[PDB]
């Protein structure tokens, strides 16, 4: 556009997001768990 | 408007009125989708029939309606079943929705297929036609720009051949930084996203080799390759580009970056086969680690700032008479003295340290071994006055010596290990003495830390007859001392004969050992170790489950895997052995050094319970995986249990506090100083037990660590790769309430951070402003200040790279090489 | 830099970027999940922390 | 209340590619109107930025439409 | 049959106030406050 290489970056963030996605399965971990220990 | 003629159409009798029939409902279906979703047994029939070429049509309906009707999968099977007038809806983007659910079948496939052979897209494993959709799905990346796109689906499709074709397309050298950035985010992809081993060493190695066809290149991404995977041959294969771009501080820069990143496996293997191909002596001298060594040495006397108010109003509250306190202060002033020779706290408290003894004085002996830790010249000549032939009046000076000799020596201690190997195979015939067996106990220890990391089985033979001896206080030594040597080897014939001995012996301490032992050695063995660790959660004797719970610990070590934190979930909650309780609490915090950001959280759940062993064992793992910088989550769990009302939770709390603040200024934070505070008014007050005091002390002495000028490092920024030494410190330090002598392990968690410059020819809270200040070289560099330190843009000295923007050493290129200018002397020198 | 008289990317990634919601769409389906996996991890905090 | 020519004087404070030209045909049905209704007299930007800074419209593309 | 029919509906009333009683709890003690 007026600052190119906007094909690159725009990638990383869905990188990122496959990653995040599962530190929130990290939270269906705890989920079990706390059912568990209560 | 109404489908009442579109469904008579298909149940009226001529064959030309049933085409008629399916060309109306296909144009239009996102009215009549209702209706006709019920008679659809008749769409498929005439599907079915070879007397129509319209049976594509009606496949093609059948899509369409099951789209409207919500049942997305069944509709590409049809919408493939029609073969053409699907690319019509390909560039649709209002129905995309059936070209994308395509490529997300394929990839749950795709994981079954790479476990029967890698390639199963250039076979008939699958359907030939979701192959070539996957493959035009990529193409349309490529449309919008940049192969990028496309790398993150070939990945979860289990694609290695798409993903070679493609960084070679960025192999013209269109910009080498550029290009390198391109293969960078995929190499930090591969290790957080699949764990498939398979697969995951695939992409490194092949993304290592596009580099490599690069002239120029980071050789940052060809480093982290060589260490993750821990191959000599990729290592070797890296030098044989640079025999051909061999200049002094070129080679040099790579070298001082591999040592501290690579294992120590790795170095043993590579200096050989560099001495085999030929190669200067002055990469090999890098490559043995001597220099840096004496480098830290230099370090530390420049910048060694020792308060001394806290050595006072420790030594006169923590009297030497009783033994809790003196060691407290032996071990923290051990750590303060750490790296200089430093003796005369010992002069001037002579008397104080006179009131010593039984293992107090021990402790006191190995506490040497810290302060002249480094200095490896004269390390074998400052503990001679202590070594046996030299003293006899306690027995206690004469073991203490040996173990302090081993951690000067820690790391580079092959020589060291002759010695020490030669006294236990002496004193492992008889152990019912008084002398011989206070002796042994620091030379086992010794020989754990200077065969670290070796596996060697002179070794194992020597302490495995001490275990066989069934010595009263040395086999808890020659247990540990197995699993440093022999750290993550998993022969079988170690696990077994260890496995069975803890059952044969009966002394308390060495079957504590044992179970530890087993961890040490079963260290980095992930599935392979799996079994162990079923046999030891499942035995009812609390010794072999307290140390299952770190042989998942170290097993996973730094690992993103759910089960390994799973498991140990499990046995905090459901054991009801508070010991047991408390280990799998801090066995957490080594699983999760990769990401120490969620860990909080996890341990929130576990503070809220009122057992004293759950929220003493919470402590400790919060400690151990915020370390180094801090994580404002863990400062804040801390807080109530520094103040909780059962002690063994408090000094606890103290000390792994200051791990998460370690060597942070108060003017930079406010917290720190009313938590360095508070440490302090323990150690003046006398009406709290000596528990509180001993975790104060401590605490207080971990803050100013080295003189103030060394800070807990778990993950190098020199790669963000883990470092193995690390793991091994801190979990030993765990078991200090056990045995005290244990503490001074964690001085292998200690490393200074500074920038040293060495000009490469020879070989000699948001603080931020526009306006410089200046700093000198080799001074103490937080890793704060790292990033806000640029190299002038005139300089005498200009760093190959651009500046990394963290602590260690970087290569200058000098200017003008035949000016004279000052140097910081070097150790090495200094001697002799 | 701002207007609506000269469109955005000139035009040319308009529709080779429409093609881009459907490679993600598989996580923003996902994401919608995880909205009410957060709300129950801590109502079974609660509970647990009365407990 | 308050004269039913306040609709199109809205349109004028905020950007319009074709916003203004649109809202002008719906009042022209029931008998125009674009006395005050043009920049100068409905016009609040003026450097404002909530209404989109009337340096930063002119100058290039971006949408925010 | 008839009771079980009346346990149903009072069953029905244990789910529907489980789920919704904490949910606007966690979200007013995620904002922050004094």
């Amino acid at each position: 556009n007026n600052n190119s290489a906007l094909s690159n970056v725009n990638s990383d963030i869905y990188f990122k997001l496959k990653k995040l996605e599962k530190e929130y399965e990290l939270l269906t971990l705890q989920e079990d768990y706390i059912k568990d220990e209560q | 408007t109404t489908a009442a003629p579109l469904l008579a159409l298909l149940r009226e009798n001529q064959d030309s009125v049933k085409t008629y029939a399916l060309e109306s409902i296909n144009n239009v279906v996102d009215q009549l989708w209702s209706e006709i979703s019920n008679e659809l047994p008749d769409i498929e029939a005439l599907y079915d029939d070879d007397t129509f070429s319209d049976r594509e049509m009606a496949a093609l309906i059948a899509s369409k309606v099951y789209y409207n009707l919500g049942e997305y999968e069944s509709a590409v099977k049809y919408a493939l079943a029609a073969k053409d007038r699907f690319d019509i809806d390909e560039k649709s983007q209002f129905v995309e929705t059936i070209v994308s659910k395509s490529i997300e079948m394929y990839v749950q496939e795709a994981s079954k297929q790479y476990t029967k052979d890698e390639q199963f897209y250039t076979k008939d494993i699958i359907d030939p036609k979701l192959t070539s959709i996957f493959e035009r799905m990529i193409e349309k990346c490529l449309k919008a720009s940049e192969l990028k796109l496309a790398l993150g689906i070939a990945l979860e499709g289990y694609r290695l051949d798409i993903i070679e074709s493609a960084l070679k397309s960025k192999l013209d050298q269109d910009s080498t930084s550029e290009n390198v950035k391109i293969i960078n985010y995929l190499l930090t992809l591969a290790i957080t996203t699949v764990t498939n081993s398979k697969f995951r060493s695939s992409i490194l190695r092949k993304s290592f080799d596009f580099l490599m066809n690069m002239p120029n290149c980071d050789y940052l991404t060809l480093n982290k390759v060589v260490v993750n995977l821990n191959d000599a041959g990729l290592a070797l294969q890296l030098f044989k580009k640079l025999k051909e771009e061999n200049d002094e501080g070129l080679s040099a820069q790579i070298a001082f970056d591999l040592v501290s990143s690579a294992s120590q496996q790795l170095l043993e293997i590579l200096v050989t086969e560099l001495t085999a191909q030929g190669y200067d002596p002055a990469l090999l001298n890098i490559l043995s680690g001597l220099p840096t060594c004496d480098y830290y040495n230099t370090f530390l006397l420049n910048n060694k700032n020792i308060d001394i108010g806290l050595l006072n109003k420790s030594k006169s509250s923590l009297d030497g008479k009783f033994s809790l306190f003196h060691t407290a202060v032996s071990v923290a002033n051990g750590f303060m003295h750490a790296g200089t020779t430093d003796n005369s706290f010992i002069k001037a408290n002579l008397p104080w340290l006179g009131k010593a003894q039984n293992w107090a004085k021990f402790t006191a002996t190995a506490s040497l071994g810290v302060i002249h830790k480094g200095n490896l010249l004269e390390g074998k000549k400052v503990m001679a006055p202590y070594l046996p032939g030299s003293r006899a009046s306690s027995r206690f000076i004469k073991g203490g010596s040996l173990y302090g000799l081993g951690l000067i020596y820690a790391g580079f201690g092959r020589d060291t290990t002759d010695y020490l190997k030669n006294i236990i195979v002496e004193n492992s015939g008889t152990s019912g003495d008084e002398d011989v067996d206070v002796l042994l106990h620091g030379a086992s220890l010794g020989i754990g830390l200077a065969a670290m990391g070796s596996a060697n089985i002179e070794v194992y033979e020597a302490l495995k007859e001490v275990l066989y001896n069934d010595s009263a206080t040395s086999g808890e030594a020659a247990a540990l001392g197995m699993g440093l040597c022999m750290l993550g080897t998993g022969k079988p014939e170690a696990i077994h004969d260890m496995f069975t001995y803890s059952q044969e012996t009966q002394h308390g301490n060495i079957t504590r050992g044992l179970a530890v032992g087993l961890a040490l050695i079963n260290y980095g063995r992930q599935e392979l170790a799996d079994d162990l660790i079923t046999k030891m959660l499942a035995s009812d004797e609390s010794l072999l489950r307290y140390g299952g719970a770190f042989t998942i610990a170290l097993a996973y070590a730094g690992t993103g895997n759910n089960s390994a934190v799973k498991r140990l979930l499990h046995v905090a909650v459901s054991d009801s052995n508070d010991d047991v309780r408390r280990a799998a609490v801090i066995a957490l915090g080594f699983v999760l050094l990769r990401d120490y950001t969620t860990v909080p959280r996890i341990v929130q759940l576990l503070s809220k319970s009122h057992n004293a062993h759950v929220r003493c064992g919470t402590a400790f793992a919060l400690g151990i995986a915020c370390a180094g910088k801090g994580l404002q989550s863990a400062i804040d769990v801390l807080d109530p249990l520094t103040k909780d009302p059962v002690d063994f939770v408090r000094q606890a709390a103290m000390i792994a506090l200051s791990m998460i603040l370690i060597q942070q200024t108060e003017k930079l934070n406010p917290q720190v100083a009313d938590i360095n505070k508070n440490f302090l008014s323990v150690i003046t007050n006398k009406h709290q037990e000596g528990l509180a005091k001993f975790g104060a002390c401590v605490a207080q002495g971990i803050m100013n660590a080295g003189g103030r000028n060394v800070t807990i490092q778990l993950e190098n920024a020199d790669t963000g790769t883990l470092d193995t030494k690390s793991v091994v410190g801190l979990v030993m330090f765990s078991q200090f309430w056990y045995w005290f002598p244990l503490a001074h392990f964690l001085s292998l968690s200690f490393t200074p951070t500074t920038v040293i410059g060495i000009r490469g020819s020879d070989q000699a809270k948001n603080k931020y402003s526009s306006k410089p200040y200046k700093v000198d070289n080799m001074t103490r560099i937080l890793p704060q200040q790292s990033r806000y330190i640029s190299f002038i843009k005139d300089d005498r000295f200009v760093p190959v790279r651009k500046f990394k923007g963290n602590n260690g050493v970087v290569v200058l290129r000098d200017r003008e090489p035949k000016e004279p200018v000052a140097l910081i002397e070097t150790v090495r020198q200094m001697k002799d | 830099m701002t207007a609506a008289v000269t469109s955005s990317n000139i035009v040319l990634e308009t529709h080779e970027s429409g093609i881009k919601p459907y490679f993600e769409q598989k996580i923003q389906e996902t994401e919608l999940k995880i909205r009410s996996k957060t709300e129950n991890v801590r109502r079974l905090e609660a509970q647990r922390n009365a407990l | 209340e308050l004269l039913n020519a306040e609709t199109l004087c809205f349109t004028v404070n905020v950007l319009y590619p074709d916003s203004s030209s649109f809202k002008k045909n719906l009042l022209k049905f029931i008998t125009s109107n674009h006395k005050s209704s043009v920049p100068g007299s409905a016009e609040l930007r003026n450097s404002y930025p909530a209404s989109f800074y009337s340096v930063n419209t002119e100058k290039k593309t971006i949408e925010v439409t | 049959q008839v009771f079980d029919e009346r346990i149903k509906f009072a069953n029905q009333l244990h789910d529907e106030y489980l789920v919704s009683m904490r949910y606007p709890e966690d979200k007013k003690t995620q904002q922050n406050e004094k």
